[PDB]
């Protein structure tokens, strides 16, 4: 009885392996990675667990000042409002000095609550319609909004006021009307000169109208600026016209939420998806990601690279 | 590797060895074993899944932030958004790159360790009844069959038993 | 006779030990660890090693103009100004087109030295006072600030200059009046249309003022726009106006301090931290903070966690 | 630990230890000691405060900076201010978290290295003298009295005295 | 017969040696390091690989424009526009609203080329120049603008359209004159008070002229101000006026690059260097730099740190 | 360095090396010696090299950037305009010092572990017939010349051949 015994350690070894980054090394071979970069989404937005509301062809905008086509949308509420890109305008031609902003204020705020006030009209024809803007049967005009012409053939100094006796913030969406012709402007407004003054007892603003033909857009040259105002409580908003002034009808309630607005062509779907990009809805498991730097929800960190490996194994050192 | 085992003293690994990741092939006078030991794979494991965990851990979440898509060109504070907006990819895609890099370089030394951990142990378990080859093996200088490997393998290898008879066979001219 | 010896190694315990975050472990006992987050403050403002100014009742704004309950303010010097939140304005009513930015460029001077100049003012009645402005007895007006009604009943086209004949930057605080009536407007300044034009060499600005009513603020529906320029060396200042100008009296200096401004309520003591918050004086022997994100000084990086343990020993393993 | 030896082949440590962070429990013919090592103690003190100083350094030090808090609601601008300083945050939320993780995972291996440096360094001071049992003890096939310990302990053990006596006590049948 | 061996293993040491930064050692000697940071400059721009151009005595404006002694400039194309500080204006006076942006839109643009479209005038005279902008013998004005003044002694009502038929944005650049005194804004433009509006269908500007005096520049109190309008593929360009107006003669074009401009004195050279600072260019075999903030190509990070030496040998323990 | 070889039980480096970066000096009957190990060296240079490649690796590159040097005061635009070059200059400049402090600690860990590696090596090819003196020196327990030497720096020495004459030189009262 005379013998030894021999006794190897070891490790494990795979046929296939995988390239990964370390420190000191481009590429080396390790026994097993996972991919840290979520690079794919399924193309379409899931209805869970965020609010979304599809503006098909409205824009939040046109939803805000109640282009007629887009009237399903009063009062309405989103975690995310998703503007698709064959978004049309209906309604009067218009434009909005910083667009941007109102646009994200009022996406943030994520509602369309619009409280009708009794303002009064001392000595002015209100609720003008158009052509450009049709409401079923005959014409008409933004739902939030009063165009006031002349009485008669006067029309007077606006004066009025509506004070903030409420505990939350006011917004007030209100505008500017600018004629084609000297000849338009004098047959609603009167004096050929119009003005409108909107303030707070912190600030103010004045804008003076300007006549002139703009281009061709729904058959009119005219235009109407938008311009917008927010109260605090306590504060007053006053009004102050001797022409051209496009009368809110109310304000909109604030929140301050986590709510906003995605351009995106996604269709929307039934399922729970935490993460969103305009792309579709991409899982989170990851944390990181490549579809698109524009995300909303809890989402992985928008970085340049498509892949990613993390070693979940030893070095492979094959046969 | 750090510690030179893995792709090191060890020249290759076992594509056989699918029961895991770290273990003993024998060769006695009875014939061959080969079992993967569990308290070394299992250290290796916890820790790579420890790890997994922390880097998958949810990052932060943002909701209404600025826009980073333009159709017009408006100059200075547009310049302005575009630099942060890229500024700040810039430096996740710096911590994305060097976390792996890090990681991996990492996770790479650890199982390293592991593996000489799993060594250390039973060269100290075998006292003076065994010699280190070199190449990850050990000669046992006594008779030691898979009931004896065995003992070694689950940690109950008593080496005064075979101490006399492996002592003395380790010394003959 | 014969018998061995025992030599065992070893490392200390503890019998309590600290959780602590690593690469592998979401938590892991060591032997001792220290806080590398700073996230209490004393909740006063040490009086050192900053130059503190204490605005007690007074924006940096008002301190600016002259309110006349900010009079101790004149040509006052800080590292920081505190604004409290009991501050009041008591002059005439007034507003600021980017008032963000005044209150940034003053609070960066960190100055309020301002130097008389030998402004002209032909055919036209200066130092225009208010009972909103009261200055002991009588009624006054902005300290820094020249209010320019009519001679007789004229109001001539003014037309001054004054250039920087010196080596350092002038800062110029003016203003535009904006009254309620059209009645108010013609007995100050005659042409009911009046007009401000303000320029360098470089640059210009014209106001023209906006009639009608804003809220009562001190019993007044009237207003002040406030408007600042810069004059570099070498450079003119050239003021043109047929009505409704606020004179400045000269310029204010300027510096590019390491000073700035800070809204606070916390109490000023006797004693010396670098590091300043909101909250009040920090530490800075840590090297992360989760106070406040609005820091002054050489201060801890702001952070969002309130933990953050850093092993200062061993893996700790127990009997 | 990448060594292996706090809460490796250390089972565990020493609530007892007051004097020091790495020392020698003994058992001898004359009685018991016990003494903490003060080289490989002051070696991972002044790393840890090596270290400790690298993080406390005083960082950066700003003055008038962009506003962060808003009384008012104001759009694009407004947004632009505060995405800014949230990504900023954020940045340093990772590197404070990142750094703690890298900094603790070293302090970790450090101290496990400085008790594996103290037990070679021993390992190699008895020469043939000596056995490891496993458990970070070695038996000293010897007589080796308090003052023979300490020698060990100072770095002034002389094996060749000793050999003699403990290689015969180590062969014997 | 009786012999023993001894076999030592070692490693280098060197007699020099560096100092380096790690994790637990504020310095601590190696056996050698490179520098990572890029910290001095070759002083001058190499004229590759980049298309450089050296604006010398013109600014980016003054050379749009047409400045007359930028008449070198028409048409040019660049990756960098060099601006000197050595550039004067010789042009009439004037001044840009938001000078800042116009300056970066058209250096991203990256090039000149200007389109002159068959505008048509009815009843005004064109081509008004001034000795303030001389042009060789005779007096002159600005290349790519036409300065429109009354017909025998009428200014009618300026409405004219460009309409964009092309599939590239056009970039219109055009003015608007303030007169020093009545006396002068009658005598070019007829109507006391003149008006500019310029329009596209999705958006408008009106600009209202100022009259009055600014310091002498050129000899001049008068000033132009410089707007501008791009105009989308299948949009319209609207311009109306009743006095006051510096009409544009046509068009630039728009390219989306790389290109871009920075302020530099340095002499531009003979070689090739990617990375370009206003220092002049500097190697990227760093990755990072603390020449300049401001750079230019593929670069090295900018950095505060002048040092940070990355080790490349082991420790150094000398004998 | 974690495994104490380096500025360890190695007390001092080899101004005299220059062929290399580890290596061998020796003291046998036949005179003096002394050689670099290649490997070793080799694996040292690679591994330094493929970091610093992984730290030169071309970073990104911009374009039109914001401005960042104003001859105005501005305000509000500007303050934003500074603090957001001011905070991603911040973050770079702790990128930077963050990188070469684990890049150095790393690299002089690295070196130090090669040493290492060399030594358990040369340990392991010797077998029974040396023992470690304890300043990283064996004791050639037998007759060893030059060629033998050498043997041992190749690789290719025979522990069988000098067995029986080193373990019985080995053991003598
Ligand atoms: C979107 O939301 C808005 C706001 O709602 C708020 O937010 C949502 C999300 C919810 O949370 C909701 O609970 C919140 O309130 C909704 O807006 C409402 O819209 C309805 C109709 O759609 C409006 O009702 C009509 O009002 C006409 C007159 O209005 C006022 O003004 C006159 C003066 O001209 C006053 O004399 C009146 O009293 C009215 O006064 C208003 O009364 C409200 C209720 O008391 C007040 O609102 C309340 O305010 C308190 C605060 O204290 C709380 O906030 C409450 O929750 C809130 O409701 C409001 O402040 C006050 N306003 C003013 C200015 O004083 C009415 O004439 C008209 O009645 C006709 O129609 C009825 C049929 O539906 C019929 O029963 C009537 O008899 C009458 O019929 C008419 O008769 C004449 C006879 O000559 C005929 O000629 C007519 O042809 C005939 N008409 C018709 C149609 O048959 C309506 O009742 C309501 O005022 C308005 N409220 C607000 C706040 O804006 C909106 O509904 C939501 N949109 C959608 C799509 O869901
Ligand atoms: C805050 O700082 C400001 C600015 O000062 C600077 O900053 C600070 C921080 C320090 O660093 C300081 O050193 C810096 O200089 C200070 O502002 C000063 O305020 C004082 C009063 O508080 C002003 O003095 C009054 O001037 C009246 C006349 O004004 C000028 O204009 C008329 C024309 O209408 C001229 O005829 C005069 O000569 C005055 O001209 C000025 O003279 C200054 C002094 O030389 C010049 O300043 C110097 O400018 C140079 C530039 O090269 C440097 O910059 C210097 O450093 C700087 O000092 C200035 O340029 C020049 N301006 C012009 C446009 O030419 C006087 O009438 C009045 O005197 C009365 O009161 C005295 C008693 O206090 C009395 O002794 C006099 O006799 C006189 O008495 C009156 O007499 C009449 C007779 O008819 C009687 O009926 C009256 O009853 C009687 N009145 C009274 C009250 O008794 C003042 O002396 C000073 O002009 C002003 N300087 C500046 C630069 O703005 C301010 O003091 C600081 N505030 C606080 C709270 O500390
Ligand atoms: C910078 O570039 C711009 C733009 O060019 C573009 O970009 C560059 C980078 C290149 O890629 C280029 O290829 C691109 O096109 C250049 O601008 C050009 O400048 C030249 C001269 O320098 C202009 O030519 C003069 O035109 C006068 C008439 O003007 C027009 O309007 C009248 C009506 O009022 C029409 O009847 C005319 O036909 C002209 O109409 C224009 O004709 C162009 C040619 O087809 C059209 O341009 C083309 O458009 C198409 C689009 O389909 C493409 O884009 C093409 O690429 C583009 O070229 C243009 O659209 C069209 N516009 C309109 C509104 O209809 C002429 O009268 C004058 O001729 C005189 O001078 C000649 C000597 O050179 C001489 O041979 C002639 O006989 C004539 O002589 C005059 O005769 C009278 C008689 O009484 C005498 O009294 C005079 O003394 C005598 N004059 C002289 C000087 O001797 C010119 O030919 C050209 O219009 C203009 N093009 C554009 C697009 O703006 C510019 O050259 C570059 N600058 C530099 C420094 O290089
Ligand atoms: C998720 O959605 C993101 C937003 O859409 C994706 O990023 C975008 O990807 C597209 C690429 O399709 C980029 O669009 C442009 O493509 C044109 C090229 O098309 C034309 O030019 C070629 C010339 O070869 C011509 O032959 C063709 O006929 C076309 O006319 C380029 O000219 C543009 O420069 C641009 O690249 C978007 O720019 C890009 N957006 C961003 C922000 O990067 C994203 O990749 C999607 N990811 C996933 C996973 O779905
Ligand atoms: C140092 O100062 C910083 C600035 O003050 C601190 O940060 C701020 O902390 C406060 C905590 O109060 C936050 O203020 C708000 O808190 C109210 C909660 O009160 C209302 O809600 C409860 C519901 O239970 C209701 O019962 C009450 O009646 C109240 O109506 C919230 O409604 C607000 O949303 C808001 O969170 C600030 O938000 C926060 N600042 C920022 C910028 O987030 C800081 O924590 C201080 N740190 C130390 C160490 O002193
Ligand atoms: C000013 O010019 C515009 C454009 O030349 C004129 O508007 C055009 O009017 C016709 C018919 O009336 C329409 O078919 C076109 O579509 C219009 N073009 C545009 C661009 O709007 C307008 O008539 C002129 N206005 C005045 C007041 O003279
Ligand atoms: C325009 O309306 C305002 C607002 O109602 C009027 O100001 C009020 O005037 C009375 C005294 O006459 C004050 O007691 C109120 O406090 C004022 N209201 C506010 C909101 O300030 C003003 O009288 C009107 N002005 C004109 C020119 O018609
Ligand atoms: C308004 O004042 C300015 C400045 O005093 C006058 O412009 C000066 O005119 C003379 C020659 O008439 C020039 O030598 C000066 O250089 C001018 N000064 C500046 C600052 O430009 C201008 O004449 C006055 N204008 C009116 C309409 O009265
Ligand atoms: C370990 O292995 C031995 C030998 O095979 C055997 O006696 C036993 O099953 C194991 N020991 C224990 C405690 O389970
Ligand atoms: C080491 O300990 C021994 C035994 O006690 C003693 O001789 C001596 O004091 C110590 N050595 C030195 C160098 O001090
Ligand atoms: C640093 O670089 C190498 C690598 O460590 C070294 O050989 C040399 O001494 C140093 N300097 C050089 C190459 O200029
Ligand atoms: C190793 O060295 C020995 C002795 O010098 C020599 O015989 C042999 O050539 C070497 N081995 C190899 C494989 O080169």
């Amino acid at each position: 009885d005379n013998s030894t015994a021999t006794l190897c350690l070891g490790h494990h070894a795979v046929p296939n392996g995988t390239l990964v980054k370390t420190i000191t090394d481009d590429q080396i071979e390790v026994t097993n990675a996972t991919e840290l970069v979520q690079s794919s989404s399924t193309g379409k937005i899931c209805n869970n667990p965020h609010r979304i509301l599809d503006g098909i062809d409205c824009t939040l905008i046109d939803a805000l000042l109640g282009d007629p086509h887009c009237d399903v949308f009063q009062n309405e509420t989103w975690d995310l409002f998703v503007e698709r890109s064959k978004a049309f305008s209906n309604c009067y031609p218009y434009d909005v000095p910083d667009y941007a902003s109102l646009r994200s204020l009022v996406a943030s705020s994520g509602t369309l609550e619009f409280i009708t006030e009794g303002f009064t009209w001392t000595g002015v024809t209100q609720n003008g319609g158009s052509n450009a803007c049709k409401r079923g049967p005959s014409s008409g005009f933004f739902s939030r909004l009063n165009w006031l012409t002349k009485s008669g053939s006067t029309y007077p100094v606006l004066n009025v006021t509506m004070p903030n006796n409420d505990n939350f913030d006011k917004l007030y969406i209100w505008g500017v009307h600018h004629p084609s012709t000297n000849q338009e402007q004098t047959s609603l407004y009167v004096q050929a000169s119009g003005r409108v003054t909107v303030s707070t007892r912190r600030s103010q603003q004045t804008i003076i109208p300007n006549i002139g033909s703009r281009p061709w857009v729904r058959g009119l040259s005219s235009r109407i600026s938008i311009y917008w105002t927010i109260v605090k409580p306590g504060d007053v908003l006053v009004i102050n016209s001797n022409g051209n002034l496009i009368a809110p009808r109310g304000y909109f309630k604030m929140r301050t939420g986590k709510s906003s607005i995605m351009r995106s062509d996604a269709p929307i779907d039934t399922c729970i998806s935490e993460c969103i990009t305009p792309n579709g809805s991409i899982p989170n498991d990851k944390p990181f990601q490549n579809v698109n730097k524009i995300t909303y929800g809890a989402c992985p960190k928008y970085v340049k690279q498509n892949t990613l490996k993390l070693a979940t194994g030893m070095r492979n050192v094959p046969e | 590797g750090l510690f030179g085992a893995i792709a090191g003293f060890i020249e290759n690994g076992w594509e056989g060895m699918i029961d895991g990741w770290y273990g003993f092939r024998h060769q006695n006078s009875e014939g061959t074993g080969q079992a993967a030991d569990l308290k070394s794979t299992q250290a290796a494991i916890d820790q790579i899944n420890g790890k997994l965990n922390r880097v998958i851990e949810k990052t932060n979440e943002k909701f209404h932030q600025i826009e980073k898509e333009f159709s017009e060109v408006e100059g200075r504070i547009q310049d302005l958004e575009k630099y942060v907006e890229d500024t700040k990819i810039d430096l996740w895609s710096y911590n994305a790159e060097l976390l792996v890099a890090l990681e991996n370089q990492h996770t790479i030394d650890l199982t390293d360790s592991e593996m000489n951990k799993l060594f250390e142990k039973t060269r100290r378990q075998l006292r003076e009844n065994a010699e280190d080859m070199g190449n990850g093996c050990f000669k046992i200088y006594h008779k030691c069959d898979n009931a004896c490997i065995e003992s070694i393998r689950n940690g109950t290898y008593d080496h005064d038993v075979y101490r006399d008879e492996a002592l003395n066979n380790r010394f003959q001219i």
